[PDB]
């Protein structure tokens, strides 16, 4: 099957995650992706924190495969960099190594809504999310699951305030485009843009715009929440809505009249965002019901919102002190 | 994925020098002649093609599996891992990378057993000896020894773009596509960018079908001396094809091939 000397040589030379890093009791993240540890090198060559991602299950899953394949190729300041892959031969577990990102939008937003976000920081965050997704889209890579928990932000150090898009391995549908909820069979660039729109709205208000209570694509309560914010789409607004596999279900369960006094203007005005601001006009272009009428990432980056004072900064915090607490060990 | 080839792992690490490739081959060339070694490479290319066909996988998946197989043996001896185990492992990994899915334990083992029994009985008198535990072990070694380089670029996408640009899709594409498949009987995928392999295949297709494409090729601004090097290899592979009788020669060639050493 395999040569003895070949196996023995490789076994002697193979770097093991447990020999290189101390991570026992250093777990900071959990999910569908696997587990994330804040580790330190066992050899004192560095004192910087590292993120160790132990992939879910044994062997090479589809998720583990997609993440390794893509991150091995992708090189952008706003996309998380894969530094090394550890293949634990004993328990068949896959480990991914990256530089540690102290923050993410899930924790940043949570901190701000617990108080009840500086506008320069909101703009810089959105510019870096769009920059990262534009690079992915130009390389024909769709994220398929953008959300605040995936938009990492670097802490103190040589990359302070830099956004990093994480989770390339792809319960809650708050960031899911309306065409997916109506049965669209394929993921598209427009689906990622809708998610960015959701994130932008949440950064401006500290609230998930399409927050909804908890296996088919059709999710009634989620669509009801979209319509309560956006209004029910008129035929002119989304002509191909009739072509959607769940259009007949939509016609059976909903009536456009229920959402007559509903619009994004009305929603954003309740959360003190002005409908004549450049921020609102951009948000509305990102949150377009019809995917073919949704702005692209490159067009969004060219928006006059980014030319208005203040300009977006490379450090989203802009040399100001980070008020956000460090991630706690689970 | 459809990224820039010049920034890819394929270009930066897997476009090898012919001499460095010949130097690594010397380890196996003590048992097999240079002629027998390329014959063995064609055989396993045809084994991977037959495995993919049985599993009803797209040409993209088969091509990715073939490149994995070749990249592994470009750096390691035929005795490191049995090529009979590597071929279905490469298919298994390629199917996952190419978003086709995880081939089931039952479907993969039955495909390897059936294909070798039906289409390769002349070279294998005994049944496929490996189970799923062997594939899963081999997979871990394959991923590690390719430095986790999974995204592979093939000549099919640029060939389709070139033929469409010529406005000769109906006439040239079926033959040029077939020549690209035949290219996997060689080391070309390890030595040249895919767009260059596609252009040479399109050139050979133009010569065979007697179509004047001199002006189209002249307006490209590509290293034609490099396209000519590939053309020579393509023409050579058909002469090799003619003189090679796979069914009469392979049992002997496989017997000469170094085998994995067991533990003491
Ligand atoms: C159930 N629960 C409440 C939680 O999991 C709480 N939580 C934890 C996180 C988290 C998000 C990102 C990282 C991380 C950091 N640095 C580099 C990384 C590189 C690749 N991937 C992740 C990285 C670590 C933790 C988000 N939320």
């Amino acid at each position: 099957s395999m040569d003895y000397d070949f196996k023995v040589k490789l076994s002697s030379e193979r770097e093991r995650v447990e020999d290189l890093f101390e991570y026992e009791g250093c777990k900071v993240g959990r999910g569908t992706y696997g587990h994330v540890y804040k580790a330190k090198r066992k050899d004192g060559k560095d004192d910087k924190d590292y993120a160790l991602k132990q992939i879910e299950g044994t062997g090479i899953s589809m998720s583990a495969c997609r993440e390794i394949a893509l991150l091995r190729e992708l090189k952008h300041p706003n996309v998380i960099s894969l530094q090394k892959v550890f293949l634990s031969h004993a328990d068949r577990k896959v480990w991914l190594l990256f530089d540690y990102a102290e923050h993410d939008l899930w924790h940043i937003i949570k901190f701000h809504r617990a108080s009840k976000l500086p506008r320069g920081m909101v703009k810089s965050l959105l510019y870096q999310i769009l920059d990262g997704i534009h690079y992915l889209h130009a390389n024909w890579v769709l994220h398929r699951d953008l959300k605040p928990a995936n938009i990492l932000v670097m802490g103190e150090g040589p990359e302070r305030g830099r956004v990093k898009i994480a989770d390339m391995g792809f319960v809650t549908f708050w960031y899911r485009a309306p065409e997916l909820l109506l049965g669209a069979r394929h993921y598209t660039k427009a689906i990622d843009i809708w998610a960015i729109g959701c994130i932008f709205a949440e950064l401006l208000t500290s609230e998930p715009i399409f927050h909804c209570r908890q296996s088919n694509p059709y999710h009634h309560d989620q669509l009801d929440r979209i319509f309560n914010v956006m209004g029910f789409p008129a035929d002119k607004d989304w002509e191909d809505i009739k072509k959607m596999p769940e259009h007949s279900t939509l016609m059976k369960d909903f009536r456009r009249n229920t959402y007559t006094n509903c619009s994004l203007i009305k929603y954003m005005e309740k959360h003190k965002v002005k409908p004549d601001s450049k921020a609102f006009h951009l948000l509305q272009k990102l949150l377009t019901m019809d995917p073919i009428k949704r702005i692209t990432s490159e067009q969004a980056m060219q928006d006059p919102y980014f030319l208005e004072d203040p300009l977006p900064t490379s450090d989203v915090f802009a040399g100001c002190q980070i008020p956000y607490p460090k991630r706690e060990f689970l | 994925m459809a990224g820039n080839f010049w920034q890819s792992s394929h270009y930066l690490q897997w476009i090898l020098d012919k001499q460095d490739l010949l130097k690594e081959r010397q380890k196996d060339l003590k048992f097999l002649s240079e002629e027998e070694y390329w014959k063995l490479q064609i055989f396993f290319t045809n084994v991977i093609q037959a495995l993919g066909e049985h599993l009803k996988l797209r040409q993209q998946v088969i091509a990715t599996a073939t490149v994995y197989f070749k990249r592994f043996y470009a750096r390691y001896s035929l005795k490191s891992i049995d090529p009979v185990l590597m071929a279905p492992t490469c298919v298994f990994l390629a199917s996952k990378v190419e978003e086709f899915g995880v081939v089931s334990n039952t479907r993969l083992i039955a495909a390897a057993t059936s294909v070798l029994k039906t289409r390769f009985s002349y070279a294998f008198p005994k049944e496929f000896p490996y189970r799923m535990n062997h594939i899963l072990e081999c997979e871990f070694y394959l991923l590690e020894l390719m430095d986790c380089c999974l995204i592979v670029y093939h000549p099919y996408r640029p060939l389709l773009q070139y033929v469409q640009d010529m406005g000769q899709e109906d006439m040239l594409l079926p033959l040029a596509w077939r020549i690209v498949n035949d290219t996997y009987r060689t080391d070309l995928c390890l030595l040249y960018p895919p767009f260059m392999i596609a252009l040479a295949c399109l050139h050979v297709a133009c010569v065979v079908q007697q179509k004047d494409a001199r002006q189209w090729f002249a307006e490209l601004s590509v290293d034609m001396e490099k396209i000519l090097e590939i053309i020579r290899v393509i023409l050579k592979l058909y002469e090799q094809w003619k003189n090679f009788d796979e069914r009469k020669e392979m049992a002997t060639i496989l017997s000469k091939m170094p085998k994995p050493k067991p533990p003491p």
